[PDB]
């Protein structure tokens, strides 16, 4: 009965369309972000997901009033009825303000006319990335926010308190698969635009990849693979189709191994870390099936040693070098991967 | 018969203010909550989702839409519920939902003489919920959906869910293609955000996965080619091209294998318990195919020098199904 | 090889445009910054601008001076004003990705050589 | 003169209050022209309906003494009548359409009976019993109800011609054909009071002429390239081995592509009952030359050549009189 | 401030719920449509996307005013508060009111009461398609429109200037992939409901699709498998596994190129031409390996023949089948490269 | 102070016919415009578009807004642009656009005491492409974006780009994955229809393809499996198994690079380079056994009736032949 006839008292004289002290000095927003989930990563479109319980806060001197309570928790018709900062997110793509079942927005008129207003987003943020390190790289994602309209003299963000304790990251909603969340990082910056300058808020989300999967998929695939095609010296010289059938077949494997491993990726210009590996991988079992041609260039003879004993072959030089030799060029290179890669 | 609904409908709705709750600086109103499920259209395991179509209904009781006189509960057109006060709730879970909207918007306003309104949406949701795959695809990933108001802290809304051993109807009547949903708890609590305290409900049901899809897909041809890597034991020593080709034949196959299962499934960093087992038959594979290289280095490398092959085929013979058995034991009896 | 090739004077009574023209990678995606190092083992964050267009500015410096990139020359030009004596120290142009980034000196991976700027008052 | 019509009907009309209030359940009488089920979906279980939607009540406050007789309208008066709240229990995603204007028509006779009459266009679910896959039928539903008035407030009621089906020749019905139509009328029992749901049921037999030429012909010509070896020589070993494990690489193939033509049920379907059978004879034919090549080479067996050549296209033939007689006719 | 005044003159009392001449006769609405860019055709969904300017013209006595301009050019608001007809596609499944930034509408009021109400749609039309011939076919893709509400007997549509020329298509916006335009076919009908009987114009569009894709794709990779099977019979006899390893991955390369050809093409429930294509390469194939089957039952000496005891033939159905295979599968190709390329 | 600024305002828009064209008789208004590019997200060649966020603006003097006496510019909240004129300016390249939604619809009005109005939209559009692909994937792209008036016509609306070169900004910024921003133009014209001649603008790219994704996934491992098919040369005609193995295995890792390619990328009727360079590849693969069976046949077919001289003379021709063909191919696209 009475809170009628005080929110009607309240929206006598006001205007929905003018910042508040439109001449007299700029509008301090007290922003804040509670991160409930931080949603999967998308690689292929170099974006995330985030969803945001958005607090803002601010003066309004024209919502004074004095009644029985101090502060109004309201519906969210009056928070449409009432100027709101126009915050958009600077690198957001698709983003939606979830309205199920009703706008999730919180109005909070305290008597001196410190108003609250939450929402709850949820942000497809854009992420550029440096994918040189791939799978094995950290990159930070950030999430920027400023006014639209409204230029550094007419609405100045800040955060409620301290800057990086404001920012909250929840604690079950982790929603990632394959990168980890090491922390974040909040600031403030300044956009030049050509209509004027404006303040800019700033989280940087910071995540590192977890290498598991791309390990399992493709690394242990490839590796193996080179094991074989080295297992295929010990076998006889003389045994032409069998190393035939073993090396092309590798090869075989390395290819489809190749592309199926850079599907899971954008397709950037320069070479991943996992090119690197997969095109030595590949070159190491090329160099075999090329050793095998090697060593059927000197045959000489058509058959091989009977277990009862004309004259026979000797197990070839080359062969007996090979086996040595590429197994340990082999583990040099994974000392020479795993120490380059893992050190950034 | 109808002059004196339509006084007492304008005489509700004249001066009810909706941007006041009841008992605005009162008692907090007490919401009954009631979910009948229709149905749950698909548990995608790439998107960490689930689709939730829903019947959801709110009672409460409001003292400026108390009617005397009818005894009728006054069914109203969905349209006079933008003119009311409703519970402001959301889905803490939600990605994308919708009220869906033909032939009109579902919603229904029941009044009842005592100022008692039931509000029900009919809401198709699409809820996240995460999945512990260590134990694919033997797994029982539990799945919950949190139902909570926004504005309204705990001293000015009271949620609770209406007959709350049987709130929610229709658990049974679900028909997943893939999961069996062997229980659902309804559990009441409250949260602390750094505005307030807000009341929480938590509709959570259980999911046993169903794996006879695997074992018609995955499980029984990888048992199959690991038994066909076998024929080359009993297929002679000089025969080197049909030992070499079965071998790499059947680790082709593995492979192939592979590739789809890894095709279906998320990119989470770690073993799925299906890469358990097949890593496992892919070394029992592999050492079917190093048993010949070994066999072909002592005969054919270790033979002018001058034990057996005989003696090391037989010996293959019986250790790896001996082996294999072993191998299916540990892993039919660590997860089940 | 990456080069981080500095210009610009390093005396003054004024004002200076300290510039750094990049070459061998395009440095759009990446932050490029300036640092100023005092003696005493002091790195300390002047300036940065995102590649949104976003100048990042230190406490002791803000609102003195102006950072603005050419994202087509790939260079960062730190304009300074108002020289204080206390700015006689070396200028590092920087580049980076920000991981732990803007505010530390170890989350750039590609340095200038620097410039000493010296102001007599 | 039309228009003082509308504003007589108008003058102190509620929208909120249905016709016959505190009288009698509103009987509405319901009409309906399918225009096309789209595309069945086998994996979603799901189908496209393109339907015409008509619906006639009597609403006594709109009565109206004229020469007019009849008032043709838009879609503007909906919005300001009382239309009764007619949704689709078995929907997931129901749309209407708005292209270009609203597609909703009135048409109110002197009398107080109102013709309401929209285009919709309904993903609804039915449940897919996949056993005899793919050679089974289904019926699936398309039901109707009001939300909030009970079976005390609207009673629905099918008109004689009642769901009026096109001309079944420009369909998207692939896999499926039209072979029935069953309407029906029903009371369930919801937690909120019990309410009136029509009911429409689609008898949908199948067509047999996309997995023949995708599966059937393919696995069964691979399972005789699999017996191939059989008449190819016993010395040749490794030609026979090549035979029979890449006949068993193929199978392995294309058991992928038969589980992925189906949503991924937790039986075994009767298709794929065909594939693991196909998998097991080339699997016992390579086991076979295996156990053949050690009896023989490695040391009756010397004409198992002559018994397989014999055993396994009869046991096939065997096996696909049972399965096609039991799995088509039984 | 005079112009305020004539559209308030306009707008004195005007029901936008009743046809003009609602009582007095029958309303001729002249349509017209400019079609920007008709879209990509969905073979898997048996629909396409076209894009339009959906012109529609009329005469409202109503709307009459005589003020300092003879036309008037307004904004997209006032047609909302206007009779408009409620004109719809009749095989439209999910079409787009386009507004961006405004909603692309247009009303422009002569001063004699005659409208011009266009607007921008992109209409995701129906066009059930017979893949008898796929892929040497043609279709007949309509654009069925009609009123909604309002019967033969209350409005009429036209096309505005004739009808051969209404429905033009730009010459720069085709955006085909597959397919040849080759020109449309208008014509108007009656459809009767039970509501009553209703004016529709249709227009047809006719599209050829191109071949080279499935030349390229499924052709061509089937004839050089076909070629690559009859490699193997320019062998010898004795190599027992190399003519089995030929045979066995080229009815493995036909099982696969039959699998990736058909997943180009909704699941129609009969054989289209590919379907004839892939089935006989498929049979050559088959056949051949049979052969070697049929070679390998009369071998009856395992060692094979030196560059210096007896040796063995050539077993002379070799020569037979290396006549016969390349001609059986020549004149195949004739007959089939004939027969569906007129159809 | 304030009450000052709300009775200028609410005295502006009393009295403003927002269905009214500025000096409604009278000239056309000169609308001019500003695009600040975000990004450009997708250039998609499956669906022949991209996705395109932009700052889009425009300025125009619309003459009844013009106020007196405050000596700022009135920035108002969003919601206002319901009560004024607006230009419809459409894309005609457009799919499916939005202005953006979070926190609220992306709009701006900033009134100016001449009565200029600067209307601004954060607009994610989806702008179309003909892509001539026959040059795929060493193509020069050229996509536009067609800003055009919708009712009024040009002699109601006139567009000019604000700045004339550097209107459109932000161009330099966007770091494509798979692309390179070559040039983009800025075309003013005016464009005839059958209702009349309207005023159309042209922002147009033009987008030139890196070209190192390609060669590490398709053209190198088509090299080294070309390669691969040269070993049947180094091994014996004798061997059976291993020539026949090593050709069928090569032939079928050509297939499987082709699936892979028709499985990435659209339904196009020609050849394109890529493909031409694949099918040049399956051609000396195809050869590579045609070799093998000529050889086979001359040896055991017509012996009793040279073969080593075979094998010499195509270890010289075959790589000659593949070097040659990798010249013209090289020399013809890039
Ligand atoms: C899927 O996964 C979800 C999440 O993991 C599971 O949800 C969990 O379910 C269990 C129940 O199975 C929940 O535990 C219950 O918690 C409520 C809380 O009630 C509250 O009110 C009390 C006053 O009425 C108050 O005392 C409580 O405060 C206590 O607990 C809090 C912590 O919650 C603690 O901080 C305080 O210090 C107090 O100790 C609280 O505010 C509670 O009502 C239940 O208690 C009853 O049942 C137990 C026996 O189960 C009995 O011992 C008690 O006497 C009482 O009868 C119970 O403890 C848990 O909170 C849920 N967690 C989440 C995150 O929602 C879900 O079960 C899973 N489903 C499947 C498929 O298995
Ligand atoms: C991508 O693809 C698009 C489409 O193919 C390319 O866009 C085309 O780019 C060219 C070059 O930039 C454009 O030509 C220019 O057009 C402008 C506009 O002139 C228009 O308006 C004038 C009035 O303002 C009018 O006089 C013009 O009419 C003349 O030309 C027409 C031609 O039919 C003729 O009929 C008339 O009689 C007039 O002669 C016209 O309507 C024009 O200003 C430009 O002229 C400048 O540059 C030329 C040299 O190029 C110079 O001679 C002039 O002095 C002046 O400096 C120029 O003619 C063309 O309009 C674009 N077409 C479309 C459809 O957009 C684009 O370039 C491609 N690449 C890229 C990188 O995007
Ligand atoms: C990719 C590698 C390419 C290597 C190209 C190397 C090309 C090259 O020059 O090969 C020659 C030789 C091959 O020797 P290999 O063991 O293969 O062959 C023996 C050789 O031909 C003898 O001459 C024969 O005896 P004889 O005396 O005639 O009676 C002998 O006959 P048999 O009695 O056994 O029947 C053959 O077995 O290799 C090296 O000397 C080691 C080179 C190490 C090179 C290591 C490079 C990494
Ligand atoms: C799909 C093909 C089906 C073919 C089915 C064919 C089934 C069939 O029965 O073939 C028999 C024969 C092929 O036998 P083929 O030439 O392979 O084998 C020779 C045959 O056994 C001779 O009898 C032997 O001669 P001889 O006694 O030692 O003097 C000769 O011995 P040798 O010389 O080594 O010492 C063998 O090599 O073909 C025809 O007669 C014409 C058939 C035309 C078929 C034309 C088919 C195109």
């Amino acid at each position: 009965t009475v809170f009628t006839r005080i929110l009607d008292r309240l929206l006598d004289g006001y205007d929905n369309r003018l910042r508040p002290g439109l001449g007299e000095r700029v509008t301090e927003v007290k922003t804040d972000i509670f991160v409930t989930s931080f949603g999967p990563v998308s690689d292929h479109d170099m974006e995330y997901t985030i969803d945001v319980f958005f607090r803002q806060s601010w003066k309004d001197e024209r919502l004074k009033f004095k009644g029985p309570m101090t502060v109004l928790r309201l519906n969210n018709l009056m928070a449409s009825k009432i100027w709101t900062p126009d915050t958009f997110f600077h690198n957001g793509k698709k983003s939606v303000a979830h309205n199920m079942t009703m706008p999730n927005k919180l109005l909070r008129i305290t008597e001196d006319g410190t108003l609250l207003y939450t929402m709850r987003l949820t942000v497809r943020a854009e992420c550029p990335m440096h994918l040189e390190d791939f799978p094995m790289d950290a990159h930070a994602c950030p999430l920027k926010f400023g006014s639209y309209a409204y230029t550094r003299a007419e609405v100045v963000y800040e955060w409620t308190r301290e800057p990086a304790r404001s920012v909250v990251v929840a604690e079950d909603g982790s929603r990632l698969n394959q990168y980890d969340l090491l922390g974040q990082t909040v600031d403030s910056g300044i956009v030049q635009s050509s209509t004027g300058e404006y303040v800019v808020m700033t989280t940087h989300f910071h995540l590192k990849r977890k290498i598991g999967y791309f390990v399992i998929q493709t690394y242990l695939p490839c590796i193996m693979t080179v094991i074989l095609s080295q297992v295929s010296f010990w076998l006889n010289r003389e045994s032409v189709p069998a190393r035939t059938v073993f090396g092309v077949t590798t090869v075989l494997t390395m290819t489809t191994l190749s592309i199926s491993a850079r599907n899971s990726l954008p397709k950037v210009a320069y070479a991943t870390a996992m090119d690197w590996f997969i095109a030595v991988c590949y070159a190491f079992v090329f160099s075999a099936l090329i050793e095998f041609a090697t060593v059927n260039y000197f045959t000489k003879r058509g058959y091989a040693w009977d277990g009862k004993s004309k004259t026979f072959n000797s197990v070839s030089k080359i062969d007996r070098l090979s086996r040595i030799a590429f197994p340990l060029l082999f583990g040099i290179f994974n000392l020479v991967y795993w120490a380059t890669y893992l050190n950034r | 018969n109808m002059s004196f609904v339509k006084e007492t409908v304008d005489k509700l709705l004249k001066g009810y203010d909706i941007r006041l709750r009841p008992d605005f600086g009162g008692p907090p109103v007490c919401v009954g909550m009631n979910i009948d499920i229709a149905s749950i259209d698909m548990v995608s395991e790439v998107n960490m989702d689930y689709t939730l179509t829903m019947y959801f209904q709110q009672y409460w009781r409001d003292k400026r839409l108390a009617y005397s006189g009818i005894p009728l509960n006054l069914t109203l057109d969905n349209r006079v519920a933008d003119q009311l006060w409703v519970p402001d709730t959301y889905f803490l879970n939600d990605k994308k939902s919708f009220v869906h909207g033909v032939t009109v918007k579902n919603r229904m306003i029941r009044l009842h003489p005592d100022g008692t309104v039931l509000y029900g949406l009919r809401i198709t949701t699409t809820a996240a919920c995460m999945m512990d795959l260590r134990r694919y695809p033997l797994d029982e990933q539990n799945c919950t959906l949190e139902i909570e108001s926004y504005g309204y802290t705990t001293d000015d809304i009271e949620f609770y869910w209406r007959g709350g051993d049987k709130a929610v109807t229709g658990v049974e009547r679900i028909e997943l293609p893939q999961f069996s949903i062997v229980e659902h708890r309804l559990v009441s609590r409250n949260v602390v955000f750094a505005t307030g305290a807000y009341p929480r409900l938590s509709l959570s049901f259980r999911l046993k996965r169903n794996i006879g899809y695997f074992i018609l897909q995955t499980y029984m041809p990888s048992i199959l080619i690991t038994i066909l890597s076998w024929v080359s034991f009993w297929i002679n020593y000089d025969a080197s091209a049909a030992r070499v080709a079965l071998g790499i034949t059947t680790v082709l196959t593995m492979t192939t294998i592979n590739t789809h299962l890894r095709e279906t499934l998320p990119k989470i960093p770690y073993v799925k318990a299906i890469d358990m087992y097949l890593m496992g038959c892919f070394v029992f594979v592999f050492l079917a195919l190093l048993e010949y290289a070994f066999v072909n280095y002592i005969f054919f490398g270790r033979g002018p020098q001058r034990t057996d092959v005989n003696a090391i085929d037989r010996w293959s013979r019986i250790v790896f199904p001996f082996t294999f058995s072993l191998f299916n034991l540990v892993y039919w009896l660590y997860y089940v | 090889q990456v080069q981080l090739q500095e210009s610009g004077g390093g005396l003054v009574q004024g004002s200076l445009r300290v510039s750094c023209a990049a070459s061998g990678r395009t440095f759009t995606t990446y932050i490029m910054a300036w640092f100023r190092q005092a003696p005493g083992k002091e790195r300390e964050f002047l300036a940065a601008m995102d590649q949104g267009r976003i100048q990042y500015y230190g406490d002791s410096v803000r609102g003195r001076f102006t950072i603005s990139r050419d994202y087509a020359k790939n260079s960062v030009d730190l304009q300074l004003d108002g020289l204080r004596p206390e700015d006689t120290a070396v200028y590092y142009c920087a580049a980076g990705a920000g991981f732990w980034g803007l505010r530390t000196a170890s989350s750039y991976h590609y340095w200038g050589q620097g410039t000493q700027v010296t102001v007599s008052s | 003169d039309v228009t003082v019509i509308l504003n007589n009907l108008l003058e102190g009309y509620d929208n909120k209050l249905r016709p016959d209030i505190g009288v009698k359940p509103t009987l509405i009488h319901t009409d309906m022209y399918v225009n096309s089920i789209g595309p069945v979906n086998a994996i979603n279980m799901e189908y496209t309906i393109d339907i015409f939607f008509a619906q006639t009540w009597y609403d006594r406050r709109l009565k109206f003494n004229s020469t007019i007789k009849v008032l043709r309208l838009n879609s503007n008066m909906v919005g300001k009548i009382w239309i009764p709240d007619t949704f689709f229990r078995n929907s997931k995603k129901a749309d209407a359409h708005w292209i270009t204007t609203p597609n909703r028509m009135l048409r109110i006779w002197n009398d107080g009976r109102v013709l309401y009459t929209l285009r919709l266009t309904i993903d609804a679910e039915c449940q897919l019993q996949l056993h005899n896959f793919p050679m089974d039928e289904h019926s699936c539903p398309l039901e109707f109800s009001s939300y909030g008035y009970p079976r005390e407030e609207i009673v629905y009621q099918w008109k004689r011609s009642s769901v009026e089906v096109g001309d079944t020749r420009s369909w998207r019905l692939y896999q499926f054909s039209f072979v029935g139509l069953r309407n029906t009328t029903e009371v369930v029992k919801t937690t909120s009071g019990d309410y009136v749901v029509m009911s429409v049921y689609f008898d949908l037999s199948r067509r047999m002429g996309y997995f023949t030429i995708q599966t059937y012909i393919p696995c069964t010509l691979i399972v005789v390239l699999s017996w191939v070896s059989f008449w190819i020589n016993k010395d040749a070993v490794p030609a026979r081995t090549s035979l029979g494990i890449t006949t068993v690489l193929t199978m392995t193939t294309l058991s992928t592509i038969a589980r992925k033509s189906l949503p991924k049920v937790s039986y075994v379907t009767a298709m794929d009952l065909f594939v693991s059978v196909c998998f097991i004879f080339v699997f016992s034919a390579l086991v076979e030359y295996g156990t053949l090549h050690y009896f023989v080479s490695n040391r009756r067996i010397a004409k198992m050549d002559s018994y397989a050549r014999i055993f396994f296209p009869t046991a096939f033939c065997l096996f696909n009189l049972v399965y096609w007689v039991s799995y088509l006719y039984l």
